[PDB]
């Protein structure tokens, strides 16, 4: 849960990064395909991933969509996130420990793009920001 | 596992861009703020009080270096990682008893500081392989069974 | 986050252990502090982890206690446990790693004890319950 | 790791005791039905709709039966659990992708079977001991460096 300031930190850095949303999204993507290789048997019905790929770069792109669309309901992620919970819990049945995972590549495009921004309060945050997402996603497995 | 020849190259390409004086204190720093239970391994080190404390605090920016002093050691002996870590397996896993996912997040902290400072030369496969030799440092860190 | 039918399967579980309280809890104690012994650092003011241990059984009870108020509390296990969370993640500082070292030992203890009538259902139930009451403690980390 | 003559001496009476086929038949069970997301990997397992169906299915059972003889050759092997998992360790990672942490997640589920059918005879210093030796084979069956 995260305090008032750091709502305020997440609105405030999700903005700053909105002009290279799609490029945050893509190398996130591509990334978490290459870096932990277990991740694409979710893809494996695509006729590609990595980078270049541009199936991985536009799939990238509607994750950041439904990101900044967590960062719009930020007070309410469980009740508001329940259609994308009961597509990646229940129907795909995407293994819990993949977002920790997806997450950690997103912080490390964040910080590899906004280095001067993206300071140890800010990475808190956005931390917390990101494993409350992966928890409203997580309220259909069971 | 078994080292690609341009895993190796990827993994040295990285750590030359790492000044341990400057990341070793970093990486920790980040590490105590961004998961400050981890603050309670290193009851020694004094005040942790804030983040204003963990930055300026000596004890923190000299262990830094220390711990990222002791990743940076497989470089040297990649086919022996395990062997050359079971001391340290024994000092944190049997010892200590750190949980073996703060491993994992001081790690985390660290490739994020070095995301940071390489910017987009760091690519996806140089990360993989770095991730690779993170994940056998990390494997041999804990209990050895 | 708890459905109806898994909180009534909590509340309906915990009316066996109202005698067993002091047994149970102080059982899962000494078994988490001796199969999982990264745990005893917190307890090292304890001249004794063994069960029969006059602080494990003291402890015991009080953990229990804990856990009837959050079968109370379980419509809003984040409002409700904020004292024990600042507790347990602020003053004490418990590595989150351990919650499910205890959670695990008390379903042993729930296993034992009430075989046949603990169920998969019921464990799912209980699981949940459990889990939740971790990610409640959790909320005055940072 | 080393074994001691009372571990060994706990560790084969707690199979000795155990029918494999209702052991495997409840302990998987229980698994999919506490942990949804792993019957991702028995697609083929016949339905798995709910607690009672999967509960009520026999190719489920059966496969249950085949995780405890699976068991029984580290029982047979305490000293060299690594290499005889090998073969299932590529098994199990590559041609089905599972994460490490499900192999915990049945562990769990395997335990608190026993702990039921044991009853008391499920001591502390037997619960230490069948820990130890799941730790091992859990450790066996992940990814190795
Ligand atoms: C914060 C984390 C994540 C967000 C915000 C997110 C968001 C989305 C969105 C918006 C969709 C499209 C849903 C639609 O069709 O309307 C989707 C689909 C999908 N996501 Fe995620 N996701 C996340 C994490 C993950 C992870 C970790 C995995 C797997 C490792 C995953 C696998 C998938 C798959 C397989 C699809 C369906 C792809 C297809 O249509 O072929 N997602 N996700
Ligand atoms: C990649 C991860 C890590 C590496 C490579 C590493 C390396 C080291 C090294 C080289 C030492 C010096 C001890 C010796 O000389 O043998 C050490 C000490 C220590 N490490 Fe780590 N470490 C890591 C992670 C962790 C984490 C995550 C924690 C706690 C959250 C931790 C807690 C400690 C403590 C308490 C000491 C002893 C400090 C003292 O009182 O002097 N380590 N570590
Ligand atoms: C379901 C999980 C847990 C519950 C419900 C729980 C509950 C409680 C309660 C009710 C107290 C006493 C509160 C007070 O004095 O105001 C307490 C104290 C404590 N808990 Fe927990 N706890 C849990 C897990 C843990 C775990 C996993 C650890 C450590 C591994 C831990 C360590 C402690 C310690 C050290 C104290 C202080 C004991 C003392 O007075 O010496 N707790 N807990
Ligand atoms: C103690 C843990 C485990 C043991 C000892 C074990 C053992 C085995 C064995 C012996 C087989 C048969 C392979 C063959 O015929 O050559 C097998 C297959 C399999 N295991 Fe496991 N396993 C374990 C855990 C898991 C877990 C946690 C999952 C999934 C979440 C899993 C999923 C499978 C699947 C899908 C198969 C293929 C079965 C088939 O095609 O009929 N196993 N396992």
């Amino acid at each position: 849960s995260l305090s008032s300031k750091q709502k305020a930190t997440v609105k405030d850095f999700f903005s700053k990064m909105s002009t290279r949303s799609d490029d945050i999204g893509a190398e996130a993507l591509s990334r978490l395909v290459a870096v932990y290789p277990q991740t694409k048997s979710y893809f494996s019905h695509w006729k590609d991933a990595s980078p270049g790929s541009a199936p991985v770069r536009k799939h990238g792109i509607t994750i950041m969509g439904g990101v900044y669309d967590a960062v719009g309901k930020i007070d309410d992620l469980k009740g508001g996130l329940l259609s994308l919970s009961e597509l990646h819990a229940f129907m795909l049945r995407v293994d819990p420990v993949n977002f920790k995972l997806l997450a950690h590549c997103m912080l490390v495009c964040m910080s590899m793009i906004f280095p001067e921004e993206f300071t140890p309060q800010v990475h808190v945050a956005v931390d917390k920001f990101l494993a409350q997402l992966a928890l409203a996603l997580a309220e259909k497995y069971r | 596992v078994e080292w690609t020849d341009s895993e190796r190259a990827i993994i040295t390409s990285i750590f030359s861009n790492l000044d341990y004086e400057e990341i070793g204190r970093k990486s920790l720093c980040r590490c105590l703020i961004v998961y400050p239970w981890t603050q309670r391994y290193f009851g020694a080190f004094g005040n942790l009080y804030n983040a204003e404390t963990i930055l300026a605090n000596p004890l923190i920016a000299a262990h830094g270096t220390k711990i990222l002093h002791g990743l940076d050691r497989a470089l040297k002996n990649m086919d022996d990682i395990k062997n050359t870590y079971a001391e340290l397996s024994l000092l944190h896993s049997d010892k200590l008893h750190v949980d073996p996912d703060n491993f994992r997040l001081l790690a985390d902290c660290l490739t994020v500081v070095i995301a940071a400072k390489m910017g987009s030369a760091f690519t996806v496969d140089t990360q993989v392989a770095w991730q690779k030799f993170l994940s056998v440092v990390v494997s041999a860190l804990g209990r050895q069974y």
